[PDB]
């Protein structure tokens, strides 16, 4: 059974959008469906629920038209409209299948989720800067490299080393926001023998702005 | 007591071939009869809708041909009963129950034509009456006829073919084979002595009349309601309450139907002319109501799926219940031909949904659907008035087909039977037999 | 509505250790549910109706309680047990979750593999200069960072970013980036980067000079 | 006439004390059956756990299959022979007699004997049901509370004995209506009128069903999904299927009866030779529960597999023949555990067999064997134990294919008629007659 | 209920084509589905049937793989794949849902059909030419216009007028074949007091090339 | 496979006539069905199990018979019954259909409406030249078309096409189409279309002139 929700992304404050959770691998009727959002680095909150015949739709204590839950059994999909949006609505939204045991209800199965970002900041591609060690660097057992992905909006970027084939010794640190732009750095630690002799490249994709960049780490000559 | 039982146990389930073959012929006849009967009532309800079309403009003139159409059909019904066979008024189940205790006669030559053509009239006019009454009674007589015609001997053959006809009668009326049988072996049987009712013979009867029903009524169900939701364990107690509510109400209803029999006996004073005329007045009212608010009148099978779905508002439900309680009494209590079985399903459905609705908003955490409570409460009034729960539970189960709701259905049903007992209520069918038997030791 | 607060917000335990979080309710509740959310993935149903294990949960897990106080337990922890555990009631409407308890693999202390990097030649060909300083592979997550420009302290323009615990060795990492204008950066020579960990009294200085 | 009027108004009047005690019986029966069913699984589990630890050496694993079941069978047969001989075989014949007062209800003895006895025979994977144990245990539990609470009367005696037996069947099949209908179809003295309060039987069945559902919710005993419907021009094929079950029904009865006798010679009534023969059968079952699992075990696992039409025709014939044998060897040899269940598993297998032949014979009918499987499932119950109304409803409650009601009845009845006309007898009443006549000999 | 079959058209002799038939408006399980064909100007011949769980599939007196019938319950679709196509296999192919009265089965709801043409020729989108009358025309109460559809292969096409909102007074003449190409025309008749004072457009649609042509009838210059 | 042959392959009656067509089987069958296929339309299950009508079939229809012989009967035919009716059995698998009975309607006379059309200037930019002449709504079906380029008769590849009988007015319609080349067309001036029908002794003509 698979839950797969889309519709996330960047929205302007006081805007609105329509997330969609498409279901596969079970009789989509018979089941109650639900939305649960998770604010960044915060707790899980219940948005609402809806029965198969869509004849009962319940929301959380939250003002009037804010959320409009609907479903289309014919397409096997669940919808959620969020209205007059603010920064608080910026969260990861999972849809969920509802079930019981004794009759005390649980959120059975979840989708991966979609991230809604609510900010008036404009979409901005990242600048990628290779981090080769300085001319004073006395080589140890290993060697640390890296590249800086500064100045982008919004999340996410994906940073993989040698198209992911250099899977080990990586650290892609959380991004930080400053003045309406994001910044993160990624470090790959490889053995003393491994670089500069073999070529180390970082691949940065920021699809939010159609940015695909490979940036090669060459030593400071 | 020991050596006799060994002879008995080896001679158990031994039914004479002659009885069984004659049980088969009973069923066939009962079914066809019930089929024909059901085809009659529809045809008559049809002409009645055909007249309203002819006079669709003039508002009060349409309301007249609504009343006078049902009136003339009711009057023709009540008359046939009063003039030719008084025993075949009301339900007819109490008469058959007595016939099994040998304390009633089975005037087949009389009842068949009277009940059949009589019912056609009262049911055809859109009165709030069932088909069981007619079909169960007719069913018994059909079974008595073939006993007489083929002059079969014995207590067994007499009780059995009387019973199998009665069962094939209920079966063909509800497309409910198991319900028919269970009705006979839950009520119907002398609850005070051991009877030679061959249960295997009842079966063959029920089969044949069910086949006969299915030949002419295939591909369309009496009640379609689709598969409702399940019932979680922590919800069951709500069905217990629903049962208790039916339990206090059950006998209160029985007193009303009983009292209303008497209170309407004064209006005509046993006089055929005043009775028939009163009869047409109720009939006419039903055909009138079968237009201005059709939920109040009629058998009630139409509003069952509509209520279960939760398509009525709470206001509209309360109204329907109150108006149906009235209309159900006026028709049955006034001794018109036609059972009170069916309207008692229609009544319990309406109450079940009412209770469901209040439950739903009281307990959002339970994720309720009133339709589950409608189905639980459907055969609940049958379980607290007629006091045949096992028959009511299975009858519902056979017509609604929501087996997953078996537990709630039992819990409500039993909850009704217990409180209906402890509030001093009596099996409405047995209470009427007792009333007519005591009235016979009074005029004699 | 019913409030659920979980006891150890964050905790650590070595593999094969009795692990025990609490879920205390504001009002009275019956039959609660536990969810296991690993980093960067769906929450998964772990325990339901106070105590019932889900179709695939290893038996080392368990939970019980009643009324106002409920708890999850691991007899013999594993690596595959590090995640946030979220309790959730629905005995009352609306349903509410806990704040979560984050379970983390406790391990032997580790000193950071500090690395300092000079602003790329390209970034400078844009007017900016970021001095990255990586603090990699250490335990616990407690570390302090201090920048020294021309052997003098700098508290303005620094951005630190800790990773969550490592999936291969369960050591934290951190990155400190100091950001300047080219002009500002170019009127200085020495750039130092100090890591004040638990594993040493004297901080691991790593620096470079523009000469 | 005047006594009937006093009777009719005093109808369905059951004393509150009986009813409250009916409720307490059910609970106890359910729990007991629940715990019993959790035991059998637990024991079948360790049995699978042993085969794991010796999964390499082929003949060595076949030994721990045999000796595991043998030791559990021997433990079973012994508990019966040494402490309560009345609780061998099914136990339903015993309870039927108890209702005719022609049998005693030694509850102090049977409960421990039947419970721990069953756990052994069932746990070893012998071809036996749970009903036997649960129905009998159910009756005894109801007798216990009569005695413990010293309740007076024939009503109170017969009622609490019956509601326990019903709550016993219910909890064994998650089938509330089947339990009730069993009591009021067989179980009742079919030659005199009894004071069995039908309303009281309900309360018992309810409570033990709730008890079952608390511990076993969300998982059904038989899942089979919604099969196709049955067109009227098809019904005659179910009549034939019934007649086939009708001729075979009593023939089976003879064999279970005769096999009881022919196995009584093997041990001659001697406890030492009986128990050792008991372990030989048990061992064979645990052995067969691996070399061909469909031949051994209760049979609930092969019902859905047969109905789906997953066996070939060859595979079916084999399974039937093999199960005929294994069913007799286990039950006829007086091991604790009903023959109810294996007779479902027997009828399903024959049902599918008939279905398949029909399918290729009549392509115009658009058949599905699974419909004939479900018709034939409770057919052997209808021709051997001769309780069709209970068989029909039991299937209906477990398979949930109400649309097949007419075929199910027509087969069921077709069975009961020909099982009658070929001089067969209610296998449960035939055994009571056997035991009562052996008592005055 | 609605059966809407498709994927037919042009095939070279001896080739193969996969016909679909997309159901909607009924529980598509529970139902055996069927395929019946009708060669032009002729009768009806059953191809094959298929029970819901695909465990019984029966065909008509054919060859060991001549036809292949399957179904995807998740998509609600029925399929027919025909192997090595000769000219008898040039027909209109209907998918029919199967049911019964007393038990003797019938073809319950029939589709609209897809047409399969087995021929050497190539897929040619039609040409559509508007036909207004000769400049001096005795335009009485009623003006008759039409449009000419020619140079297409294969069959069929559909002609509606003003997106089908114009229905009464239309004749669409059966296509005629000349040198491996089909030709037909439709003839709408409207009030003279309704044209050119109002838009009259013919909507020619050739599914084989997936081509619509919408030709407004301009009064001759 | 039972071979069903249908009584009249084509039959013609006038509304108000009782009509009976027939279905005869090579072997014995039971409970046959009937399908209505109206012109350019998918079949519609009309009658089933010998005599049951589908829902929404007018009561004028009725089925009957047994064994080898079966009949469909429209008691008082109406003109909206112009279809081809197929019988089909499935009492013996595999199922088999009949050949049809094209029911044709006899009605009163109706004179054709002739419309002449010059080649469009689009088609002239294509090199071809087609002069189209509709003759719509006439009864009976038999009609004679005629083509006169500049008075002189032409038959060098005209194409004729008739509709099926109409379901509501029971009339026929015909299209006649003259095909030339650009220069061929343009080396003539006056085209005419001559229609000869039962209704009028003197032929109806529609002509057009480039001049």
């Amino acid at each position: 059974v698979r839950l797969l929700e889309s519709g996330g992304g960047l929205v302007q404050p006081g805007g609105s959008l329509k997330l969609s959770c498409a279901a596969s691998g079970f009789d989509y009727s018979r089941y109650w469906m639900s939305w649960v959002r998770q604010a960044p680095g915060k707790g899980l909150k219940w948005i609402g629920e809806i029965n198969p015949v869509s004849s009962t739709i319940n929301y959380t204590p939250s003002l009037k038209d804010k959320f409009i839950i609907s479903r289309d059994n014919a397409k096997d999909t669940l919808y959620l409209q969020i209205s007059k949006v603010r920064s608080e609505d910026t969260a990861l939204y999972y849809c969920a299948r509802l079930y019981y045991g004794y009759g005390y209800w649980y959120f059975d199965v979840w989708g991966a989720g979609t991230t809604v970002t609510v900010s008036s900041a404009k979409t901005t591609p990242p600048s990628v800067y290779p981090l080769a060690p300085g001319s004073a660097a006395a080589a140890a057992s290993m060697v640390t490299l890296g590249c800086l992905v500064k100045g982008y909006f919004p999340e996410p970027v994906t940073v993989t080393w040698n198209s992911g084939s250099l899977a080990a010794g990586v650290h892609t640190f959380p991004a930080v926001l400053q003045a309406a732009l994001y910044t993160l750095s990624s470090s790959v630690t490889v053995p003393s023998s491994s670089w500069p002799s073999e070529t180390v490249t970082c691949n940065v994709a920021h699809p939010a702005s159609s940015t695909k960049v490979d940036k090669k780490i060459v030593p400071r000559a | 007591r020991r050596r006799q039982l060994i002879r008995q146990l080896l001679e158990r389930d031994k039914t004479p071939l002659a009885i069984l073959f004659m049980a088969a012929v009973v069923g066939t006849l009962v079914g066809l009869a019930a089929v024909a009967f059901d085809k009659g009532v529809a045809w008559l309800q049809n002409q009645r809708m055909g007249a309203l079309v002819h006079t669709a403009d003039n508002y009060p003139l349409l309301l007249t041909v609504a009343f006078l159409c049902s009136a003339v059909l009711a009057m023709f019904g009540y008359f046939l009963v009063r003039k030719y066979a008084p025993e075949a008024g009301g339900s007819g189940i109490p008469e058959i129950e007595g016939a099994l205790e040998d304390q009633r006669p089975v005037r087949w030559w009389r009842v068949l034509p009277v009940k059949f053509f009589g019912g056609l009239g009262t049911l055809g006019g859109g009165m709030v009456l069932g088909r069981e009454g007619p079909t169960v009674q007719i069913g018994g007589n059909i079974g008595r006829m073939v006993l007489d015609i083929f002059r079969l001997k014995g207590d067994e053959a007499r009780h059995t073919l009387l019973a199998t006809g009665a069962a094939a009668g209920l079966a063909a009326a509800f497309n409910a084979p198991l319900a028919g049988i269970l009705f006979i072996i839950e009520q119907m049987r002398p609850q005070f002595r051991y009877t030679l009712i061959s249960i295997k013979a009842v079966f063959i009867g029920v089969i044949m009349s069910t086949i006969m029903y299915r030949i002419f009524n295939h591909e369309v169900a009496l009640i379609d309601v689709g598969k409702l939701s399940d019932a979680p364990l922590n919800t069951l107690w709500l069905y217990l309450i629903l049962g208790i509510i039916f339990g206090i109400f059950g006998p209160i209803f029985n007193k009303w139907v009983l009292g209303m029999q008497d209170l309407l006996h004064r209006v005509h004073g046993g006089n055929i002319t005043k009775w028939v005329l009163m009869g047409g007045a109720i009939g006419g009212l039903c055909g009138l109501l079968g237009f201005v608010a059709p939920a109040t009148s009629g058998g009630g099978f139409n509003l069952i799926p509509i209520a279960t779905a939760g398509n009525f508002s709470m206001g509209m439900l309360v109204f329907i219940f109150v108006a149906r309680v009235i209309t159900t009494l006026l028709c049955f209590s006034s001794g018109a031909p036609g059972g009170i079985f069916a309207p008692m399903l229609a009544l319990g459905t309406v109450l079940g949904t009412a209770f469901g609705m209040v439950a739903v908003e009281l307990f959002p955490q339970y994720h309720l659907e009133a339709g589950t409570f409608a189905i639980a409460g459907m055969g609940a009034l049958l379980a607290a008035s007629i006091r045949a729960p096992l028959t009511g539970i299975i009858l519902v189960l056979e017509m609604t087909d929501n087996y997953q709701l078996i537990l709630p259905m039992i819990i409500t049903g039993l909850g009704a039977t217990l409180l209906a007992q402890f509030t001093g209520g009596k099996p409405l069918y047995s209470a009427i037999l007792a009333r007519t038997l005591a009235k016979q030791e009074a005029e004699q | 509505d019913i409030v659920l607060t979980q006891s150890p917000a964050i905790m650590s335990a070595a593999p094969g250790d009795k692990v025990t979080m609490t879920c205390s309710a504001s009002s009275s509740v019956s039959y609660i549910h536990w969810y296991q959310q690993k980093s960067g993935t769906s929450p998964k149903r772990w325990i339901y109706d106070t105590s019932k294990l889900t179709s695939g949960v290893p038996v080392r897990f368990s939970g019980s309680g009643s009324g106002t106080s409920y708890s999850l337990t691991i007899n013999t922890m594993e690596a595959e047990d590090a995640a946030t555990y979220y309790c959730q009631q629905w005995s009352s409407h609306p349903q509410t979750f806990g704040g979560g308890t984050k379970l983390e693999i406790l391990r032997a202390d580790a000193a950071p593999t500090v690395s300092i990097f000079p602003p790329s030649s390209e970034q400078l060909t844009s007017g900016g200069a970021s001095v990255v300083c990586f603090l990699n592979n250490f335990y616990p997550k407690d570390i302090n960072v201090k920048w020294k420009i021309d052997g003098s302290e700098r508290q303005n323009g620094v951005l630190n970013s800790w990773t969550d615990q490592d999936s291969k060795d369960s050591t934290y990492s951190m990155s400190s980036t100091l950001t300047l204008t080219k002009d500002e950066y170019e009127r200085h020579n020495s750039y130092t980067c100090e890591a004040t960990h638990k594993t040493s009294t004297s901080p691991i200085v790593k620096s470079f000079n523009r000469a």
